[PDB]
This record gives C-alpha cells, structure tokens and sequence, in this order.
C-alpha cells in the first residue's frame, strides 16, 4: 500500500 | 457521554498514558470525551484525537483487508463451498469500520471544523474528513459509494486550497494532506495521472523552500518529502 | 451467551478467521461461545481457545506493566503531583485484566477441567488455570494474594504430576507446562533455585528422550526445549 | 521477562 499520514 | 463525568485535562492526560501504552481504543475514548466537552483544541491535542483514530481504524482496515481476500478466494472457480461464515465476520469488521469512521466525521462535524478558523486547524480537519471518507469509499459497494467519494473529494480540495493560500510549501500539514489527496487519486478516485501529479509538485514546490527553515523544520518537512519520493516510486 | 445463536461449527471457523486477521479479541469471543455450547474441544480447539486469551491478556499486561511503571515513577521524591490518573487509568486496565482472567478460569470451571479425562486435556487445561492464577498473582496486592498464588500453585502442581505420570518427557504439554511452572517460581513464588532446578532437570530429560522422535516431534519438542535454556541462560 | 508458551 502507499503511505499516508 | 461515558466521559462526561471527567474532566477534560484528565481526559488528555489519560489519553497520553494509553498512546505509551499502546492502548488506542481507550486512548480514542479519551479524545472523543474531550471533544465533546465543547472546547477548541490545540495543536497537541489535535494530534491526539488522529493518533488514537488512525490507529484503531488502521487496525480495523487491515483485518478488513486480510477477509476481504479470503472472501474473494472463497468466490473462485474450483472454491469449495464454506457457506456464508466468511462474508459474515468481513460484514462484521466492516460494520465496526463504519462505525468508526461515522463516529470521527461525527465529532468533525459537531462542532470541530466550524469553530476552527485558523488554517492551521481547519486544514487538519478537513484532511481528517477527506481521510475518514476514503476509508469509507475503501469498503463501499453501493448506491452511495460515489456520494461517498465525492464527500472525501470536497473535503481535501476544501483542505487544499486553504493550505496553498495560507500555508508555506513546507508546512507539514499541507504536504501531509497533499500526500494523502494524492493517495485518494490514485486508490479511490481510479486517477493515477492526478495522483502523479501532485505528488510531484507537492515535492517540487517543498525542495524550493527548503531554505527558509530551522534545522528542526527541515527535518520533519523532508522526513514527510520521502514519503512523497516513495510514492511516486511505487507509482513510476 | 452473545454467541448463543450462532453455530458451533461457525464459531470454530470464525476463530480461526480472527486469528488470520490478528483479531484475537473476537476470537476469544468466538472460542468462549464455542465452549459454552457445552461440549468438549478438540486439539485443535484447545489451542485457538488458548491462543485468543493468551494474545488478549498478554496485550493487557504489557500495558499494565508499563503504566504501573509510570505510576512508580510518580511515587517517587521530587516527582511532581500529577493528581490521581495515572491510578485511575492503571486500574482500569487492571479491572480489565482480572476479569479476562476470570472470564477464562469460569470456563475451565464451567465445565472444562472436570469433563476433561485424557491426560492432554487435562494437562492443557490445569496449565491454563496455573497460568491465569499467575496474571492475577501478578497484579495482587491485597489479603488474597496468597491464596491466589496458592491457587496457582496447586494447578500447576495437579498438572506436573498427571504429566510425569502420563506424557513422555518430551510432549509438547509436558514441557510448557513446566516452562511455565519454572517461571511462576522463579517470578511470583520467590524461589529461584526451584525455578533452575525446574527447568534444569526437564530439559535434561527431555533431552534424553529425543531419539524416541520422529523429525516433526523433534522439531517441537527441541523448539521448546530452547525456551528451557534461554530461561536458565537468563538467571544463570 | 522470561519465556513462557
Ligand atoms: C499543530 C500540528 O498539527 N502540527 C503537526 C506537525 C507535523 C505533523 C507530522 N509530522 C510528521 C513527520 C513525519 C510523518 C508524519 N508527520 C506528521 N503527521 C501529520 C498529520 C497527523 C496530519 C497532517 C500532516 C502530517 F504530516 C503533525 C502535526
Ligand atoms: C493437542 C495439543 O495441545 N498439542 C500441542 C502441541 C504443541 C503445542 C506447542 N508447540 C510449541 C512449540 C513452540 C512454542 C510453543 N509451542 C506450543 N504451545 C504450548 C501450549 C499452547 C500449551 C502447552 C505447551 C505448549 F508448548 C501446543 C499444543
Ligand atoms: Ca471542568
Ligand atoms: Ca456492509
Ligand atoms: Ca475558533
Ligand atoms: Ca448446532
Ligand atoms: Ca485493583
Ligand atoms: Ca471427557
Ligand atoms: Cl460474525
Ligand atoms: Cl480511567
């Protein structure tokens, strides 16, 4: 998954 | 309220003990009472309340994840029947996910975002309302799912447009929000060039004013610079 | 029974989905209405029972241990007045804990141990009740500390002498449960030496007994066996 | 903490 914040 | 009877400063307290102990269901349950107690919150204790949400809504997408393949492997060809015990416990989890996200777009919306007049905690709630709908949109299947990701849409431009305004290209909150936004085109929104896109630019603009900062500030802007580089990797 | 409605068969599958899903405390949930159906559990069964209670209340430990810390620190001289919440909330994470433990001991009760005639499940479930006394000796500090130690004790003491009668020296059971039993005397009884002794003369045993094994046996029992020597590497 | 199964 990408990244998030 | 369960947490009506406490005091909101014994509220964050406690919700500061259960983040060093790892416990973010009771740390939310903290943070939920504090909201409701009426007040505005401050910059550390914005942070709190998204902490202890991402973290238990983070916990609950995984699981939804890890039965929404078994369920999916369940519906092959060749996939010997196991009756309706999988897609029950995924409905399950995915209810509790609702449920969650429904709770936090709750507190945004009574009354967090329309007392918060400064950027930058309106743009911290915005991109929490942008977020919370995205993880909707994640498990969405129906006549509403693109009501749904119109919800997150409007929130993050909202959340951007005051953030391109009022904030420097640096600032962490907007290039968090950028980050995610993009996250949203790409995962949610089926727009991979858009997603592209801004992540570039976002990380385009940041180098540019890099300059500008403190030691301190550079490292917390580039730390979340590389989550942008590490995305568009993925993506290129 | 919240699971009263629901199929034993179903529960079963739905644990082991939870376990999947890193969901321990629905699987608990999930191998309590299984056991309250009434009849008695498998191998297999046992072990998802255990699992789901081990994960749950060794996450409520962890806790405990680093907010009792916390609230040491306080008690401290020259620590500043905090007021009482870190009490509070160590408590309430300890309530929680007690009566985790005591949700699985009224299982073993009602009516587990005394259906259980085989000496695995015997053994399996004395281990359990040894173990579910210890948490709770971890945490005593009032006039029945004693006799929850006690209760400890005689649960580990009923299960190592079926043990030795019943299981060669290298069954899986056999060996945890003096695992375990070591550290409950090294850690709540106050008598190191028992504990090396304990673990000294099982592994020594055990070792044996090894060529008795077929390669799949000896890769259990040998796994366990390791936890014997880092346990007397550790007091030694 | 010591090991326990
Ligand atoms: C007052 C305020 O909200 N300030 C603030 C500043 C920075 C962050 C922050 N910093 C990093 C560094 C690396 C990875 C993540 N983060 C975050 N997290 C974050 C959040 C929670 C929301 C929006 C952007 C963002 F970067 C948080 C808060
Ligand atoms: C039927 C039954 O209960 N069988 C069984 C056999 C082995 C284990 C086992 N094997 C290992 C290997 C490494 C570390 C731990 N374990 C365990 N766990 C365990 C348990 C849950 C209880 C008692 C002893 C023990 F080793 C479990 C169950
Ligand atoms: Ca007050
Ligand atoms: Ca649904
Ligand atoms: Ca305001
Ligand atoms: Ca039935
Ligand atoms: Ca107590
Ligand atoms: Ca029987
Ligand atoms: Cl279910
Ligand atoms: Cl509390």
């Amino acid at each position: 998954f990408p990244a998030t914040v | 309220g369960a947490m009506g009877s406490m005091e909101r400063a014994s509220l964050i307290q406690k919700a500061k003990l259960a983040e060093q102990a790892e416990r973010y269901e009771d740390m939310a349950a903290f943070m939920k009472g504090a909201v409701e107690k009426g007040e505005e919150l401050s910059c550390e204790e914005r942070n709190l309340l998204s902490v202890a949400y991402k973290n238990v809504v983070g916990g609950q997408r995984a699981a939804w994840r890890v039965l929404s393949s078994i369920e999916q492997k369940s519906n092959e060809e060749g996939s010997e029947e196991k009756g309706p015990e999988v897609r029950e416990y995924r409905e399950k989890v995915e209810t509790e996910l609702q449920g969650v996200c429904d709770t936090v777009l709750g507190l945004l919306d009574s009354h967090l975002i329309k007392e918060a007049g400064d950027a930058e905690s309106r743009v911290f709630y915005l991109k929490m309302k942008g977020d919370y709908y995205r993880y909707l949109a994640e498990v969405a299947t129906g006549d509403d799912k693109k009501r749904i990701i119109d919800s997150a849409r409007s929130a993050y431009q909202e959340a951007m447009d005051i953030s391109k305004k009022e904030m420097p290209p640096t600032n962490p909150i907007r290039l968090g929000l950028a980050l995610n936004f993009s996250v949203f085109h790409y995962e949610i929104a089926n727009s991979p060039e858009e997603a592209i896109s801004l992540a570039k630019t976002t990380f385009d603009e940041a180098m540019a004013d890099l300059h500008t900062l403190s030691e301190d500030s550079y490292k917390d802007s580039t730390l979340i610079m590389q989550l942008l580089r590490d995305n568009l990797t993925l993506w290129t």
